[PDB]
């Protein structure tokens, strides 16, 4: 672990479920399709001035996703921002920083 | 020098910045602590480029974005002849092309000086060189709630650290329970979050979140 690096790989918990939920109206925004349920699988976290939730997907028609979650800090009320996420994953893909 | 020391008061520390969301703390950390080495040997102070090391540091083992180490951060200032000021290069809290200017170079280094593992040896270098980079267990939920009073995680690892930030000094205060003495630490998170920016971190208990472990100053 470097500063800022990415932690290791973890298998998804309810709480980072929770996070996918949350954010699924933001997805379904910026790609413009909607995804029905978008399943947890593994996820990785990293410390930035908040925190940032890399977290791999599951979809509809086997697709899998990486999402890149920000949780904002304290005084932006820890608000989930969904800020990135690479589409046509493999299910093995590593969990990278992007 | 003791029993406290504050280097804002004698000028050595530019404003708390904000990395945002992008994992380049540890650019913020290398800045803080080139800026104090520089004040030191020039009397004056310069916002320096978190952005140029973000950006041109990869050689050097740097991973932008995605993190990287203050000691490489010094080993490419010393590499490279040079770093542009803040105001040259300004941060975009992304991964962008090198566009180091030599013109807007600043500062510079000849490597750098890595502290022993010992909190004892990093009091010694914070009153005797100025502001030192240090890494830190900043991973758990006490950190981002962090506002008042001396820091004290007690799952907090001494070996795994994810953050890096500047120590800009220790002092103590009175205590509840007698844990009294902190590292004064100045994050880049903006003024907002923690005591305007700086959090004071637990001094002598045992190398609290590894503040210890993997600290340096650059040369110049």
């Amino acid at each position: 672990m470097i500063p800022g690096g990415l932690s290791e790989a973890k298998p998804a918990t309810p709480e980072i479920q929770e996070i996918v939920d949350k954010v699924k109206p933001q997805l379904e925004e910026k790609t413009n399709e909607t995804y029905g349920k978008l399943e947890a699988v593994q996820y990785k976290t990293q410390v930035v001035a908040g925190t940032n939730y890399y977290i791999k997907v599951r979809a509809g028609d086997n697709k899998y996703m990486h999402l890149k979650v920000f949780k904002s800090l304290p005084g932006q009320n820890e608000d989930l921002v969904l800020t990135g996420y690479q589409v046509d994953k493999n299910k093995d893909d590593e969990l990278t920083g992007f | 020098a003791p029993r406290s020391v504050d280097w804002r008061e004698k000028g050595y520390v530019t404003p708390v910045k904000n990395q945002g969301q992008c994992g380049s703390c540890w650019a913020f950390s290398a800045t803080g602590a080139l800026e104090g080495q520089m004040f030191r040997k020039t009397g004056r102070l310069i916002s320096l480029s978190e952005q140029n090391l973000v950006d041109c540091s990869g050689p050097q083992g740097n991973e932008g974005c995605n993190g990287g180490l203050m000691d490489y951060a010094f080993q490419y200032v010393q590499d490279n002849g040079g770093l542009d000021s803040e105001e040259s290069y300004p941060y975009e809290a992304t991964e962008e092309s090198c566009k180091y200017n030599p013109k807007y170079s600043v500062a510079n280094d000849a490597g750098f000086v890595d502290i022993p593992k010992q909190e004892k040896a990093l009091m010694k270098a914070v009153a005797t060189v100025g502001p030192i980079s240090v890494a830190i267990d900043a991973g758990h939920e006490s950190f981002l709630f962090y506002k008042e009073g001396i820091y004290f995680e007690p799952d907090c690892s001494s070996e795994d650290m994810d953050h890096g930030v500047l120590v800009v000094g220790y002092g103590f205060e009175s205590t509840e329970s007698d844990d009294n003495k902190y590292w004064l630490v100045k994050n880049s998170w903006g003024e907002e979050w923690g005591m305007g920016g700086y959090v004071k971190m637990a001094k002598d208990r045992r190398n609290h979140c590894g503040i210890a472990s993997a600290a340096s100053y650059p040369t110049v």
